[PDB]
């Protein structure tokens, strides 16, 4: 059940190689792809996010219209860990447009990147799917990567598709036109994509600035939270254990309505040598400061919630923690869905902390998110500002209605089942 | 979907070629228009420079026919 991880983009570059760095250390592999961990388990499942002179090569495809990114990426500590052929850029750039990413300008190098997935593909043993990396609100990753997955879809129509769709922020933001691209992807996604992890740009920046205590914030500080967040709910398909999910699994027990695929990851600790207590830890996973998404849970209900605990920590202990909330907060659970928050606890803990938790929720209250971009696209679109850069394209004012609507009726199905 | 794909681009491509176009016919016709125009002018200046050189003939020829 190997997963083809591919990369798209700047901020899908950027994270990605951090996430490969992350697991490459707690999987015992360094820059070099040699194995020198003391434990087993660490081999036990390598292969889902690794290839084997007994070295582990990322199972990564990293794709960009323009090198810069990708040359980094390559310059990196573990750029050499990534196969040399698994790069696989251009050179004229997507100016920020999903057109120029899904139309123009990428029609040409998706080929080019289908010809390597397929290769990923051809050696691994069981498919289990693949995962993709990309900003929701850029050019590249927005709209090429949207591209790819209905490429992939139609070629691997058998198998998972997830994505840690990067939601664009005016917090953070690099063009007036993100709002745009945005919609555009997320309704991409919302049909071809079986898991989406919403990773708001917005919300890490707060978690910084407040919390964290980071008046300026970079993107790397963002980066880090991402990184750490990806590992997480990673863990279970990366080590072995009692839960040894997978990306079917996961989409049966979390996606009661498809349109309904977009989770809120949850993080803690948020960053240290005070290790915390399976209640702090607990308290923490669950608040909404420690969630990357920034949505408030109590402004609407979890269909269904999944947890895990890395480090060494009392499973008892943990299992009261769980069953305190959800009695404590039931008004939060949905009750049409019986048993809707399961918990998993695995041995090896996160790099640098001896026991974190991380939370993986479709809640309603996501609708916040989808309504805020909603909004934006419905400012600038009213008055029709920018959309000549992607009439230049090709592109028609109706698309942009089209998936103005679409976004807008997720919003309201995430409601109805909220009320 | 991969139709809807290959029409963009291609309206996209139609686009650009028809702007190219319209430029190219645009900047021929004002450039013909032009010349003719400026040649005009000229030729109507010389013409009436050749009348007045008549002019002078006749006055020389009444002069001699008195
Ligand atoms: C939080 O921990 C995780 C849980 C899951 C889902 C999942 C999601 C849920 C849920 C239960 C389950 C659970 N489902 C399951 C499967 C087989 C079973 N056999 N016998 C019992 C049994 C139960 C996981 C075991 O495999 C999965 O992929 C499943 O309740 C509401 O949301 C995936 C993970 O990866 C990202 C994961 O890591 C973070
Ligand atoms: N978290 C995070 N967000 C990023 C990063 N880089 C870019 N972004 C976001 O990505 C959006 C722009 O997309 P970009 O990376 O430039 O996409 P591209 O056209 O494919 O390169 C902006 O909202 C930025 O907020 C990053 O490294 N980390
Ligand atoms: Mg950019
Ligand atoms: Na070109």
């Amino acid at each position: 059940r190997e997963i083809v991880h591919i990369q798209a983009g700047q901020c899908g570059n950027q994270i990605g190689a951090k996430f490969w760095e992350v697991i490459s250390d707690e999987h015992g592999i360094d820059p070099t792809g040699s194995y020198h961990g003391d434990s087993d388990l660490q081999l036990e499942r390598i292969n889902v996010y690794y290839n084997e002179g007994n070295k582990y090569v990322p199972r990564a495809i990293l794709v960009d219209l323009e090198p810069g990114t990708m040359d980094s990426v390559r310059s990196g500590p573990f750029g050499q860990i990534f196969r040399p052929d698994n790069f696989v850029f251009g050179q004229s750039g997507a100016g920020n447009n999903w057109a120029k990413g899904h139309y123009t300008e990428g029609a040409e190098l998706v080929d080019s990147v289908l010809d390597v997935v397929r290769k990923e593909s051809e050696s691994c043993d069981c498919l289990q799917g693949f995962q993709l990396t990309h900003s929701l609100g850029g050019g590249t990753g927005s709209g090429m990567g949207t591209l790819l997955i209905s490429k992939i879809r139609e070629e691997y129509p058998d198998r998972i598709m997830n994505t840690f769709s990067v939601m664009p922020s005016p917090k953070v933001s690099d063009t007036v036109v993100e709002p745009y691209n945005a919609t555009l992807s997320v309704h991409q996604l919302v049909e071809n994509t079986d898991e989406t992890y919403c990773i708001d740009n917005e919300a890490l920046y707060d978690i910084c600035f407040r919390t964290l205590k980071l008046t300026t914030p970079t993107y790397g500080d963002l980066n880090h939270l991402v990184s750490a967040t990806m590992s997480g709910v990673t863990t279970c398909l990366r080590f072995p254990g009692q839960l040894n999910a997978d990306l079917r699994k996961l989409a049966v027990n979390m996606v009661p309505f498809p349109r309904l695929h977009f989770f809120m990851p949850g993080f803690a600790p948020l960053t240290q040598y005070r290790g915390l207590t399976v209640p702090e830890l607990t308290q923490q996973m669950f608040d909404s400061k420690n969630m990357m998404a920034a949505c408030d849970p109590r402004h609407g209900r979890y269909l269904t919630v999944a947890a895990i605990f890395r480090g060494r920590m009392s499973m008892k202990e943990v299992d009261e923690q769980m069953l305190n909330v959800q009695n404590k907060n039931s008004s939060y659970f949905v009750e049409w869905i019986p048993n809707n928050v399961k918990t998993a606890v695995c041995d090896i803990p996160p790099r640098g902390l001896k026991m974190s938790a991380t939370f993986i929720g479709n809640s309603t209250a996501i609708q916040e998110l989808f309504k805020r971009i909603s909004e934006q696209f419905t400012a600038m679109f009213r008055r029709k500002a920018f959309l000549h850069w992607y009439t230049g394209e090709g592109m028609d004012e109706m698309e942009f209605t089209e998936a103005e609507s679409n976004m807008n009726d997720l919003v309201s199905e995430y409601q109805q089942y909220q009320d | 979907k991969r139709e809807h794909e290959r029409e963009v681009i291609q309206k996209a491509i139609e686009e650009n070629n028809n702007f190219i176009k319209m430029a190219k016919e645009k900047l021929a016709q004002k450039m013909e228009s032009n010349k003719e125009n400026r040649e005009a002018h000229l030729a109507a200046m010389l013409e009436r420079l050749q009348e007045k050189d008549k002019h002078a003939e006749e006055v020389r020829k009444n002069k001699e026919l008195k």
